[PDB]
């Protein structure tokens, strides 16, 4: 009955960045 | 700019030059052995 009550109420119970950092390593240099 | 692109692409700009001077002392070694033959034996015998 609580389930219905809860229902009724609605309240229930990678390397890509390694490639990226080497690109900024070039531009920083 | 040339060094920092060679740093990026992991390109050694002197790999050819380091291997040039390392075979040039290696061909100086065999020359130092080759003239030990001609100093010992002579030019007519060697020819």
């Amino acid at each position: 009955i609580a389930q219905k009550y809860a229902s009724s109420a609605g309240i229930s119970l990678a390397a890509l960045d390694a490639l990226t950092a080497e690109n900024k390593k070039l531009a920083k240099q | 700019q040339l060094e920092v692109l060679a740093r990026y692409l992991q390109v050694d700009l002197n790999k050819g030059a380091k291997s040039f001077i390392k075979e040039k002392e290696a061909s100086a070694v065999l020359q130092k052995e080759l003239d030990l033959w001609e100093a010992e034996h002579g030019e007519f015998y060697a020819k």
